[PDB]
């Protein structure tokens, strides 16, 4: 797992020009080789042992931090600062008002992220999002 | 014993190198025979600890011992302090029960 | 050898093209060669 | 004596002075009077903390504002002798005044240096001594002592000993050194570094390391006790602004950040075991949090933060927390991913140096880390370690460093820059790649100290040239000299050498110190001054790394088997035990007439306390400039921002910071003037340097000794070790150069 496909598991040592890649759907590391050959006319269930999460070619990127953990955190700030985003002077400098609204924001992106409730919460973001 | 580097290219006595490991531990027998409290006007170790949470930019490698490439001390240090126990030994014999 | 840099594993060999092959006479008999010092 | 200036009776506690001495407590007193500050060079071979402490103790008990003293070393060792001086002057004051007077003196250091405890002062470093210190001195075993006995957390009898008396009775009215405080002090079993603690606003004079007023994590503490109009002193002050510039500076390594993520991932497991079992301290913690309070109204005065505020008190916000790390569980994620960017930055492969702001940006870029919730990293950390019952803090060491970095950078964006190298150790297998925070002005660490006391007193035995260090730190002093030894007879002989016996040029560059010529020219030098000097030599190279090669070539060439014939060899180590015994075998060795020889580094730990007057030092070699390694992308960006800014030319301060540290030197071998000793600059540069040196050194130096050979040199220290062993005139020195009090009142008179 240092570095060779989970799949194919082709060590760079034999094959230096290999190049890993990770999907957001479940983060889950991949080389190139795999990629286009499973994924090149279609979308497709990830190939691995217990994940039966469909997946595109498209949504493939390189990861940037070396902790999946973090990874997950930062993509789902990415998304949430999409939607639920203000500055101190949206409420006029009351900070009072905004360490709060920061404070919701925090969790809710800490619910997003262990999953403490994604039905209601998924629906608060879609809500908002739209105004 | 003669405060020269040790080289690994050449080897000399069998039987003499077994003390090797021997003369390791009275080093460290000696070096306890010679460690005792210094006075405060002298004491260098108080200096460096007079701040224990001080930290800036660690010195360079001009103000370390030397390193070989693999990252190993290249030994020369080990000289400097067997002629540094050898003084002190010398001066340590003069104050005897005598 | 070649074959084996292009696609990136360094190759343990070389092509073996590179490979370059590299008056007085009564004191006779008395005198000592001390060519060298 | 007791002598009389304009309106102030000063007692000194010899019958007789020099003239320098009454010059520099002249001056001293038109500063204080007058109010500002000022910058005095007084030589080393002139009483001079006897000087200063003569005229200021006075000072303070005979004017009616009876300000207080504050009196800055740059070294533990040198508060010791501060001290003991200090209480040689006291004694004779007292036994001249006919009583002692209400004064109270005491010195300051690290737990390491005054923990009497039998299993805590068994430590090799000052970090874990702290560590279990807190732990019985936080009050939590009190605590959890007092509401079940049956506790098995232990106390410290001397922290405990010290409630039963008040704090003005820790100690009996005097002067107590670190000597006399710790044999006092072990036989009441009592703490030292309690007592002196708990007294500094009541100590007429106190005396602690400059680290203690520079340093922001360590000096608030300290500084907030002392008072505002206090007399403040920069006794050996030649090296400031390294203390200055290494107070805010930080260094990074993989290490560092592998070790972190564990400490956080512990830290991280640590919450849910208390999210479990014991929730009500998180909200008990939060709602203070939301309330506004900071560490300073939630922590007792009785327990210390874990993190130490590594910015100045000027520096720090007073609003509340933003709220992004105001829960635990928030904050721990909030550090894990400080940490990867951290870690993503370090597999950089050529050196990049930016400002903050720059990593800032790139750090709001890549992660949503604003700069605001940054500032408040260490406070942050320093309140949820204190409410999470951490009693075992090995884990969370880490930590502290990723919080000082994060409230370093985000606090300041002016003289720092970040520096990331891919190779700490250039001759290394594997690269190491490696992230100094390296502050680069050296007023942003001292600036407070000059605005918050009104009258500073800067005074080193080798600080010149003057106008530098007002240039470079920013501040203006009312007058500025330098004073000149009136020696009867010359008692020091400096001189230069630029080539060996063969006539062949020597120098320490660092390129050509594996030259069998140049090697084996210093190495002549060595053995002929060794034949020649009678009781103790003191060798000082430009570096240690140096030393190492220049004495290993030695040993291989024979050299040291002649040098041990003659005198014992000792030297330094990294090590400072090590160093210390060192230095207590070269002192008895030149006592009892052995005679030893000590190769030291210019820029280490001996350079920066240790004396060696009379016999332990007869004579000096500098082995060439000790100058810093040029190719150093720390000091190479300080360069350019002093050019820049203070229109200081690299040229000159590289030699400037050379100089200082040779002159340093120097000054470490006389102790009043009837010591002698021959100070030689072995390094062909040294010969258009003497503009650069102390005046009174360059006065010393001849015309004819700025260029010399080593033949000629020896014949030439063997004429002055000669003329120096004949017995004084008492007369060519009754008034020329020691005064008694009738030579004393008539300087007054004439002057007046
Ligand atoms: S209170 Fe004093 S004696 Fe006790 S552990 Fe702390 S420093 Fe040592
Ligand atoms: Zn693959
Ligand atoms: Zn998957």
């Amino acid at each position: 797992n240092k570095d060779m496909c989970p799949i194919c598991k082709t060590d760079r040592y034999l094959s230096p020009d290999v190049k890993f890649l990770v999907n957001p759907e479940c983060y889950h590391r991949i080389c190139e080789s795999c990629v286009d050959r499973i994924f090149s006319l279609g979308p497709a269930q990830c190939p691995y042992k217990g994940c039966d999460k469909i997946l595109r070619k498209n949504k493939f990127k390189t990861q940037i931090f070396d902790d999946v953990e973090v990874e997950k955190e930062v993509d789902i700030r990415k998304r949430v600062f999409n939607v639920f985003n203000k500055t101190i002077d949206d409420f006029n400098g009351d900070l009072v008002e905004y360490n709060k609204y920061l404070e919701e924001v925090e969790d809710i992106i800490y619910k997003l992220d262990h999953g403490i409730d994604v039905a209601k919460t998924e629906e608060k973001l879609r809500t908002y999002e739209e105004l | 014993l003669r405060g020269e580097k040790i080289m690994q290219n050449d080897r000399g006595d069998v039987i003499i190198d077994r003390y090797l490991t021997l003369d390791q531990e009275f080093d460290r027998k000696d070096d306890d025979m010679l460690l005792h409290p210094v006075k405060k006007i002298i004491d260098l170790d108080g200096n460096i600890q007079d701040d224990p949470v001080v930290r800036g930019n660690r010195p360079d490698f001009t103000m370390q011992p030397g390193v070989d490439i693999n990252g190993n001390s290249d030994g020369t240090v080990d000289i400097l302090k067997g002629m540094n126990r050898l003084s002190e030994k010398m001066i340590m014999a003069l104050k005897n029960e005598y | 050898p070649r074959k084996l840099q292009d696609l990136g594993l360094k190759p343990a060999s070389v092509d073996p093209a590179t490979i370059k092959r590299q008056t007085n006479t009564h004191m006779t008999g008395i005198l000592k060669d001390y060519s060298h010092r | 004596m007791k002598f009389y200036i304009d309106d102030l009776p000063v007692l000194f506690p010899y019958p007789k002075i020099y003239p320098e001495q009454y010059n520099y407590m002249c001056d001293i007193k038109k500063t204080l009077d007058v109010g500002g500050n000022s910058i005095l060079e007084m030589p080393s071979g002139t009483g001079k903390t006897v000087s200063l402490l003569s005229l200021t103790i006075a000072y303070q008990m005979h004017y009616p504002e009876h300000r207080k003293i504050i009196y800055c070393s740059r070294t533990m060792s040198e508060i010791e002798k501060a001290l003991v001086e200090l209480e040689n002057l006291m004694d004779y004051r007292t036994k001249e005044l006919g009583y002692q007077e209400d004064f109270r003196g005491l010195g300051l250091t690290s737990r390491k240096n005054l923990c009497l405890h039998p299993e805590v002062s068994k430590e090799r470093k000052g970090t874990v001594v702290d560590e279990k210190c807190r732990r019985m001195t936080n009050g939590q075993a009190k605590r959890k002592l007092e509401e079940d006995p049956e506790a098995n957390v232990e106390l410290c009898e001397y922290h405990e000993n010290l409630y039963n008396i008040e704090v003005e009775d820790y100690l009996p009215k005097g002067v107590f050194s670190f000597e006399k405080l710790l044999k006092y002090c072990e036989e009441k079993t009592l703490c030292p570094y309690f007592i002196v603690r708990r007294m500094i606003s009541l100590c007429n004079i106190i005396i602690y390391s400059y680290h203690y007023l520079l340093d922001p994590k360590i000096a608030e503490r300290v500084s907030n006790e002392v008072s505002k109009d206090s007399i403040v002193i920069f006794d050996e002050a030649h090296n400031i602004d390294n203390v200055c510039i290494e107070s805010l500076s930080l260094d990074l390594t993989t290490d560092a950040l592998r070790r972190a993520t564990r400490g956080a991932n512990a830290l991280d497991e640590r919450i849910s075991e208390v999210r479990k079992v014991d929730s009500q301290k998180l909200q008990d913690e939060y709602e203070k949090l939301v309330q506004g309070l900071h560490s300073a109204d939630i922590l007792t005065d009785q327990e210390e933060p874990f993190v130490e505020t590594p910015v100045l008190p000027q520096d720090l916000l007073t609003e509340a927390i933003p709220g992004n790390i105001r829960r635990a569980e928030h904050f721990v994620s909030f550090l894990k991913r400080l940490i990867e960017y951290l870690k993503t930055r370090m597999k950089v492969l050529h050196v990049i140096s930016e400002t903050p702001k720059s990593f800032l940006q790139h750090l709001k870029q890549l992660t949503f880390i604003e700069r605001k919730p940054l500032r408040f990293c260490s406070e942050r950390l320093s309140l949820l370690v204190r409410t999470l019952e951490v009693t075992e803090v090995e884990d969370f060491t880490a930590l502290k460093d990723i919080a000082t970095f994060a409230t370093l950078i985000s606090t300041y964006e002016e003289g720092f820059l970040l520096i990331i190298e891919p190779y700490e150790i250039e001759n290394a297998a594997v690269p190491n790649p490696i992230m100094r925070f390296t502050c680069l002005d050296a007023s942003i660490a001292i600036k407070p100290v000059f605005e918050r006391f009104s009258s500073v007193i800067i005074t080193s035995g080798t600080i010149s040239p003057l106008d530098m260090y007002p240039r470079m730190l920013n501040f203006k002093t009312v007058l500025q000299k330098s004073y000149a030894m009136t020696l009867a007879k010359k008692s020091f002989l400096p001189m230069i050498i630029t080539k060996g016996s063969d006539q062949v040029a020597i120098s320490s560059r660092f390129e050509i110190r594996n030259d069998p010529s140049i090697v084996r020219n210093y190495g002549s030098m060595l053995v002929e001054f060794a034949k020649i000097t009678p009781d103790g030599m003191v060798v000082f190279f430009p570096s240690y790394l140096y030393m190492e090669s220049i004495v290993s070539m030695w040993q291989t060439m024979g050299i040291l088997d002649e040098v041990w014939k003659h005198k014992l060899i000792l030297v330094e180590t990294p090590d400072a035990q090590e160093t210390s015994l060192a230095l207590e075998t070269y002192r008895k060795a030149c006592s009892n007439g052995r005679g030893a020889i000590l190769l030291s580094v210019a820029r280490g730990k001996v350079s920066e306390g240790i004396d060696f007057d009379h016999q332990y030092g007869r004579t000096v070699l500098m082995i060439g400039i000790p100058f810093q390694y040029t190719e150093s992308r720390i000091l190479k960006a300080r360069l350019e921002f002093m050019r820049e800014n203070y229109r200081i030319r690299e040229n000159d301060f590289l030699s400037f910071d050379a100089m200082r540290h040779a002159a340093q030197c120097l000054g470490r071998v006389l102790r009043g003037k009837d010591d002698y000793g021959v100070m030689v600059l072995a390094d062909r540069r040294f010969s258009r340097k003497r503009s650069q040196l102390p005046k009174w050194i360059a006065q010393g130096l001849s015309d004819a000794d700025l260029n010399l050979s080593t033949d000629m040199a020896i014949s030439n220290t063997k004429q002055f070790l000669r003329t120096m062993a004949q017995p004084t005139d008492p007369k060519d020195q009754e008034g020329v150069s020691v005064w008694s009090y009738e030579d004393l009142i008539k300087h007054q008179n004439s002057r007046k």
